[PDB]
């Protein structure tokens, strides 16, 4: 039989990959933990080897056509190896694309912009331009950073992105995909499981339909923030118009986290930031992550491996070796789990420990599975697991139980609202940003937006869906999208919208399993084994089951739900409407500060 | 592509081969 002829190919595959994959994930770790011209080369060699293996492997797995397979697990594994890349394009084309990809990710990383009126020492996005966008209250300066980044990095990236859009589509169509867009939407595509199938288009619709129910809550926050922004930036905000893009707490307005200073409901109540308490308890990065360890043990998951503590880097290495410090978890296989994090005794970092040590628990649970089915159920399942961790490590009950918050300071309705806004500014703020951004690309790939009207339908859309207006007019020399990481780093972005729904869609269930009594915003599940089990029963599967069924194992649904998210922030949606009573709720795309 | 992930993050492509 071919089913068994195949079963034989996967077992030989599993054996040789696990070796070559470990060998490559180690070199990537080695490099990020010690940037050296040497570590680079190794990384490159290790990767060049893995790529060639997967190339041959895919070619071989085409020779086991799916219609003869009856078994599910084997077809998933075969679909994986069969689909994906396939270097369907010529060597000539399949190399330029790499160049474009690298060069695009190169200019962004090496991006340096100087003062258009005072250029002596140009500044880099991190940490200068970002520091200005996070901290400045000076309209003129925030505007200098914003435009400059898009006036230079985005323009030089414009010519490249167009080529990228072309070849990427060729590969997708040659990979049996309408456009490179339809491809990225395949991650959610479920075929073969009856009652749990999912199309590459059902997502766009769900995305849209799920995003409607959200419009009630986002407008009311848009209003509130609009109002507080007029207070801060005095002559620059129309009481009915969109919000200048450069006034949003970061460079793209991706998040509105850094506007709390300017939007707090009650500046009187002391902020939760327990960073000081930690500095007072003199917690060390080891304590922070070990404190994280105790959390999962309480819910019924295991301790970290020792090799985790032996191998992981939880502190800035030093000036002896340069190390990329993006908080990151790693799975190399052969039992090897590690985290790479330059921890800084802070409440954020503290919370980030719990996210990164959520992937490790996820990465572990599903290490019983075969190579190809050692992955999260979809591109959004991993992030959601990490977030639900933070959502309970911040519950004051947790902070008080932990001892970072004295048993005093009982929560008052004022403190709760401060929390739900702090939260909404970040979690809610990004869904429209995210939806808009992707949808722009979805269309760009669909060929629906000509280049001559790229940047037109860009802002046209930021004003319609997001409520954000360009502080300055941009022509077709500009590639503002490209001036965000995920764009010039060729990364599917919708994962953030889906994970946000799943995280609430998940917590409610585990909290219900934890038999939590009050609002979900104060559910610690810091000693709920029952809930740790329910999780482990989705975690342990990896990509073995389709995500629809995985979702059901825990929630009671086969498609993302918004109404759990709406219940979370609902005590702020009611207080937001009351505040926005005498205010205008909604925006006018026509308004422009530059008109 | 990508049939299995090492990091749970999207690091730069320059930090890859
Ligand atoms: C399977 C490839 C993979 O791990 N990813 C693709 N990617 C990169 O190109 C890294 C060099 C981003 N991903 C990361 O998790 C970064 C380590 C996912
Ligand atoms: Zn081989
Ligand atoms: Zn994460």
């Amino acid at each position: 039989t071919i089913e068994e002829q195949a079963k034989t190919f996967l077992d030989k595959f599993n054996h040789e990959a696990e070796d070559l994959f470990y060998q490559s994930s180690l070199a990537s770790w080695n490099y990020n933990t010690n940037i050296t011209e040497e570590n680079v080369q190794n990384m490159n060699n290790a990767g060049d080897k893995w790529s060639a293996f997967l190339k041959e492997q895919s070619t071989l797995a085409q020779m086991y056509p799916l219609q003869e397979i009856q078994n599910l697990t084997v077809k998933l594994q075969l679909q994986a190896l069969q689909q994906n890349g396939s270097s369907v394009l010529s060597e000539d084309k399949s190399k330029r694309l790499n160049t474009i990809l690298n060069t695009m990710s190169t200019i962004y990383s090496t991006g340096k912009v100087c003062n258009p009126d005072n250029p002596q020492e140009c500044l880099l996005l991190e940490p200068g331009l970002n520091e200005i966008m996070a901290n400045s209250l000076d309209y003129n300066e925030r505007l200098w950073a914003w435009e400059s980044w898009r006036s230079e990095v985005g323009k030089q990236l414009r010519p490249l992105y167009e080529e990228y859009v072309v070849l990427k589509n060729e590969m997708a169509r040659a990979n049996h995909y309408e456009d490179y867009g339809d491809y990225w939407r395949g991650d959610y595509e479920v075929n073969g499981v009856d009652g749990y199938d999912y199309s590459r288009g059902q997502l766009i619709e769900d995305v849209e339909h799920t995003f409607e129910e959200i419009k009630p809550l986002y407008e009311h926050l848009h209003a509130y923030v609009r109002a507080k922004l007029m207070n801060a930036y005095p002559s620059y905000i129309s009481p009915i118009g969109c919000l200048p893009a450069h006034l949003l707490g970061d460079m793209w307005g991706r998040f509105w986290t850094n506007l709390y200073s300017l939007t707090v409901p009650f500046g009187q109540k002391p902020n939760i930031d327990v960073t000081d308490a930690m500095v007072d308890q003199a917690w060390d990065a080891q304590r922070i992550f070990k404190e994280a360890e105790k959390f999962f043990v309480s819910v019924g998951l295991p301790n970290m491996t020792q090799g985790f503590w032996e191998n992981s880097m939880l502190t800035d290495p030093g000036n002896v070796q340069k190390a990329v410090c993006h908080p990151t978890a790693w799975d190399l296989g052969k039992g090897d789990f590690r985290i790479l994090m330059c921890t800084k005794v802070t409440m954020d970092d503290f919370l980030t420990a719990h996210h990164e040590m959520g992937h490790i628990q996820y990465d572990m649970a599903y290490a019983a599975q075969p190579f190809l089915l050692r992955n999260g159920a979809n591109e959004g399942f991993h992030e959601a697991v990490g977030e639900i961790m933070s959502l309970s490590a911040a519950t004051p009950k947790h902070l008080k139980s932990i001892g970072l918050l004295s048993p005093d300071f009982q929560e008052d309705n004022e403190t709760e609202i401060n929390f739900l806004l702090k939260q909404a500014l970040t979690i809610v703020g990004t869904l429209p940003f995210t939806y808009m951004l992707e949808k722009w690309r979805w269309m760009v790939f669909k060929g629906e937006i000509p280049k001559d009207q790229w940047m037109k339908k860009w802002w046209e859309m930021k004003r319609e869906i997001v409520g954000v207006v360009e502080p300055v007019p941009h022509d077709e020399t500009y590639c503002d999208p490209a001036s965000l990481f995920h764009v010039s780093n060729d990364y599917s972005f919708i994962r953030y919208y889906t994970r946000t729904l799943y995280q609430f869609q998940f917590q409610e269930a585990l909290c219900q399993a934890a038999k939590h009594e009050g609002p979900l915003h104060k559910c610690d599940i810091s000693n709920s084994t029952e809930a740790g089990q329910k999780l482990f029963n989705m975690l342990r599967l990896g990509k073995s089951e389709p995500w629809t069924l995985a979702l059901e194992n825990v929630v009671g649904a086969k498609n993302m739900n918004v109404r759990p998210l709406l219940n979370y922030f609902e005590p702020l949606f009611t207080w937001l409407k009351d505040q926005n009573k005498n205010s205008f709720v909604g925006w006018s795309t026509d308004w422009s500060p530059y008109a | 592509a990508c049939v299995r992930s090492f990091c749970s993050s999207l690091l730069p492509r320059i930090h890859c081969a």
